[PDB]
């Protein structure tokens, strides 16, 4: 006669998260801290980016390769946002955690997320704000292109490469429908 | 190594009881059959006891 | 304690809610009483069990109780 | 010894422990660690249980049957498992405490499952399989929760005409009488073709080559292209042997020539004035369903072939190009081309559509419905127990126990729910009796409510195969009592 | 590069520096409780969702030192004051004097395409965690 | 003010119904009987479960 109650485990995958949450929780903003990974290239490389330290790193646990999976179709799609959506997944588990003694069942905990997420895209709509195509933006486009660039290095950088980020893309691209090509920009190292 | 006397004679008798446990549930049609699973892992299901002693691996001589 | 077990049984599903199964398992508690007469006796459980059944449950047409309950 | 019998039922345990939560449309995700470091985040049951390694043999044998029953529908694999896994369990303290003979208990799962049988053909309810209409609800459980749903309007339409094609009632009591006759392997088979439209595809009856014109002039139009069968192709076994052998396919004068191989040059210019086209690379396999669409009979030698050919019931000849690739369509059996945006797009659509027909047979074989959701198992459950009073013998212990294994299923569904399992099971057993079993359980919500509203209903040759399969697996393990290693 | 790319593809554009993540959390929990349309047993994990949001905020002055807390009274206090009128201004935190800001003055702004398969993108990973009730190890 | 919530959820996760269950219609009946203007108390039934 054995029959059991099915015991709720799960446990460590959110503990494992947590862990990797703080790894990235003081790396994300422009007032964040600026972290070394070296594995193996004796070479000294810092960077912020959420989707290369996870990249530089091999981790045994299963649980922090989901969450390595998810920066690299951000990357490929949106191209940002890699560090933030990890710390929305550790810090979600931790809350949820908390409802799991309670006896909320965790299929619930999902359908009520798609509730959450389609009433948050009507909300999405009358939020954002929608910005001309004119060409007269350059000077709104200084300070957009600045949010970007102070996270990555101590501000007194950005000052430097906000011309030249600014007057990249419209040197190149004459205002049309037609497209863009971050290929076309060449890139030179010394 | 060598044995005598009556310690090798109940090996022996206990050897050839341990083989014959094993056949005991395969006598006659309403007998239960058995899985013989070798080193790579595989198996097969029959009722014949008479394919069973064969691809049965024993070692002892009266086995 | 074999005749009880028809009556236990009947009131089971005739009280609604969760005590039918509190109720089913009732009975079933005291089915040890005749299995322990028949292990110390040398008889086997197979046989004793089910006899003990057919001999209380019977078809009768009519409502008055016919044949012998003191088995 | 009685060690044996109980790794039995623990194997057969472990094997189902993995697929409780995996049971229903709410199955949830699972995690499967490899040692090489890679994880399998798919929620499919039968497609986690092949990796899975294992130790004791028994649960090698659980694997061979669950992978038997997946080639023949797509779903209700984890449903034999679960439901024979329970099994064991209910017998396992009669087995061992009560001292009960194994055979016995399959001799009274024996008895126990054609008494199951009788109860799913009296819960069934009539449904017309000629219904269109009918058909996509029905199918809509192998459609929904899939990248075919936008399109199942149309994709019912194509499952539909591919079946009632290949179906032949033949009915008589002399020779016996298959009910629709359907054949899947040979005549269903389907062959993706890269490009066209979803909405726009079309089920075509004949068959279909990819293979483009061999040589540069040639006409494209043919009135009535006839069609040659041939094994040895046209070459030296040296200019007039090649000439010599298509003089005997040229007797007939035929306006269309396949080869089964290829086609040497030398042979072009003899049939080019024939008026014939020539076309090779023809597989083999493919041959037995050009004979049947067409009636050329197939000969080896040419010397030896038959003028009894014909060409008749040939569609079209055009050779318009589609899809930047010239095709032949040709349009007893039938050729569905699934058109589509690219390869990825038909490739998903390929395993949905044969899992899709699959199911739409299962409503072909046997005209009825059974209530799904956990309804068909809580209803057999009820007539279990009105039917153990009267066995009177010592069957009726082991008896009683699948009672409480039938209950596990619609018990599965509300572990997943969230709810009270004990407080459902209580209600939803009484709901049965007056409710003309009725009152299912739903998925989405979550309270026991009645199966009209929402119409879930699934064919009765699943639920046959799902319980004829589980008490086959759950005597099968025990009949091994005692396991033995070595070669 | 790839985060001015997304201003000449899509014409709509959102503020960043918290303003997005606190209105949306705000917005979501009063939301549900006026209209009562979903259920009472999931506003439960609802409540997570909107406490969730609330990280982002809390995360950029926790490097610095700030109290996250005193951070949070004070962009509530504003937003009290834009509900009563029928006008619209938007709130955001501060890092160098650490009170409120107008985001449209500091010109702290994120793209709509990263934001909206962010909360989408997160959802669903977040998900697969909680549907896992026991580690499979096999294959060896 | 949820430290105060436990005394209701201990009640009833002895008895072994759902405490999720019972604190929604709780609320629920609470926001009802306000709009109705009138003055009804609420507790919570072990036996029954609402």
């Amino acid at each position: 006669a054995e029959s059991l109650r099915r015991d709720a485990a799960l446990k460590v995958n959110v503990t494992s998260a947590e862990g990797l949450q703080s790894v990235l929780e003081t790396n994300l903003g422009p007032k964040g801290t600026l972290k070394m990974l070296v594995d193996g290239a004796g070479n000294i490389k810092l960077t912020k980016d959420g989707k290369v330290l996870l990249t530089e790193m091999q981790i045994q646990s299963p649980t922090a390769v989901l969450i390595a999976r998810a920066a690299a179709a951000q990357d490929e799609i949106t191209g940002d946002g890699t560090t933030t959506v990890v710390c929305l997944v550790g810090e979600l588990l931790r809350q949820a955690h908390r409802f799991i003694q309670e006896g909320v069942h965790p299929r619930i905990i999902t359908d009520g997320f798609e509730i959450a997420r389609k009433e948050s895209m009507k909300f999405l709509d009358e939020f954002k704000i929608s910005k001309t195509n004119l060409s007269n933006d350059r000077e709104f486009l200084l300070q957009v292109a600045r949010s970007s660039l102070l996270t990555k290095v101590d501000a007194d950088l950005t000052e430097v490469l906000t011309p030249i980020v600014t007057d990249a893309v419209l040197s190149v691209y004459d205002a049309q429908a037609d497209n863009l090509d971050l290929h076309m920009v060449e890139i030179m190292q010394m | 190594e060598k044995i005598s006397g009556d310690d090798i004679r109940n090996q022996n008798v206990l050897a050839t009881m341990a083989v014959a446990n094993v056949v005991k549930s395969s006598l006659g049609p309403v007998g239960l059959d058995k899985m013989l699973v070798d080193d790579i892992g595989d198996f097969t299901v029959t009722n014949d006891g008479a394919t069973i002693l064969s691809l049965l691996d024993v070692q002892h001589p009266a086995g | 304690e074999i005749e009880l077990i028809s009556r236990i049984t009947k009131y089971g599903e005739r009280t609604p809610g969760l005590l039918q199964l509190a109720i089913k398992q009732f009975a079933v508690a005291f089915e040890v009483v005749p299995r322990t007469l028949a292990e110390t006796a040398g008889l086997d459980v197979n046989e004793v069990l089910p006899n003990l059944y057919a001999a209380h449950n019977v078809t009768e047409p009519g409502a008055v109780k016919t044949d012998h309950l003191y088995k | 010894g009685r060690q044996a019998q109980i790794s039995n039922i623990t194997a057969a345990k472990a094997v189902a422990d993995v697929i409780r939560t995996c049971l229903g449309p709410k199955a949830m995700l699972k995690m499967l660690l490899d040692p090489m470091g890679g994880l399998v985040l798919t929620n499919d049951g039968h497609a986690i249980l092949r990796e899975i390694d294992v130790a004791h043999p028994a649960a090698k044998s659980m694997l061979e049957l669950s992978r038997t029953q997946d080639e023949e529908v797509g779903d209700g694999t984890t449903t034999v498992i679960i439901l024979a896994g329970e099994i064991l369990a209910q017998c396992a303290p009669y087995l061992i405490e009560k001292n009960i003979h194994p055979v016995i208990i399959i001799q009274a799962l024996k008895k126990a499952l054609t008494d199951a049988l009788e109860v799913i053909k009296q819960v069934s309810k009539p449904v017309d399989v000629e219904n269109d209409a009918a058909m996509k609800k029905l199918i809509q459980a192998s459609i929904g929760t899939k990248y075919v749903i936008h399109w199942s309007e149309k994709m019912c339409e194509l499952a539909l005409d591919a079946v009632k094609t290949v179906r032949k009632d033949l009915g008589q009591t002399v020779e016996g009488e298959p009910n629709f006759e359907i054949d899947i392997k040979r005549y269903v088979r389907v062959e993706k073709i890269p490009g066209g439209d979803v909405l726009d595809s079309r089920v075509l009856k004949g068959v279909l080559l990819n293979k483009d014109v061999v040589h540069p002039k040639m006409s494209r139009h043919i009135e009535n292209p006839r069609v040659v069968l041939l094994d040895c192709p046209l070459e030296y076994k040296e200019e007039e042997q090649v000439q010599l052998m298509c003089e005997q396919i040229l007797a007939v004068r035929p306006t269309l020539v396949i080869t089964e191989k290829g086609v040497s040059d030398l042979a072009q210019h003899y049939l080019l004035k024939g008026g014939c086209s020539v076309l090779r690379r023809v597989k083999k396999s493919d041959n037995n369903r050009i004979a049947r669409v067409t009636g050329a009979t197939i000969v080896n030698r040419v010397e030896d072939l038959k003028e009894s050919d014909v060409g008749t019931n040939c569609g079209l000849f055009k050779v318009e190009m589609i899809g930047d690739e010239y095709f032949s369509f040709l349009d007893k059996a039938c050729t569905i081309m699934l058109r589509g945006g690219s390869k990825d797009i038909l490739n998903e659509i390929d395993r949905n559509l044969q899992d899709a027909m699959a199911v739409a047979r299962n409503v072909m074989l046997s005209p009825s419905l059974s209530p799904g959701g956990g309804a068909t198992e809580m209803a057999v459950s009820v007539k279990l127990a009105e039917k153990a009073k009267q066995l009177e013998g010592i069957q009726q212990w082991p008896y009683q126990a699948v009672a409480d294994a039938m209950e596990c299923i619609p018990r599965t569904l509300i572990q997943n729910a969230g709810g009270d399992p004990i407080r459902l099971l209580s209600q939803l057993r009484a709901k049965h009796a007056q409710g003309n079993f009725t009152t299912g359980i739903d998925g989405d919500k979550g309270k026991i409510v009645d199966m009209v509203s929402y119409g879930i209903w699934e064919p009765e040759v699943i639920k046959q195969q799902s319980v004829k399969t589980a008490i086959e697996s759950a005597c099968l393990l025990l009949r091994v009592d005692d396991i033995v290693s070595g070669v | 590069l790839r985060a001015v790319a997304n201003v000449l593809k899509d014409k709509n554009i959102i503020p960043g520096a918290g303003a997005f993540y606190i209105a949306l959390s705000r917005y979501l929990r009063s939301a549900n409780m006026n209209k009562l349309g979903a259920k009472g047993k999931t506003k439960t994990g609802i409540e997570a969702f909107a406490e969730a949001l609330l990280v982002i905020p809390k995360t950029l002055v926790k490097n610095s030192g700030f109290d996250p807390l005193d951070v949070l009274a004070m962009v509530e206090d504003e937003l009290d004051d834009a509900q009563d009128s029928d006008e619209t201004r938007y709130v955001g935190v501060d890092l160098n004097i650490g009170d409120s800001c107008d985001p449209t003055i500091e010109g702290i702004w994120d793209s709509y395409r990263v934001l909206r398969n962010a909360i989408t993108g997160a959802t669903g990973i977040a998900s697969n965690l909680l549907l896992c009730d026991e580690l499979l190890r096999a294959g060896r």
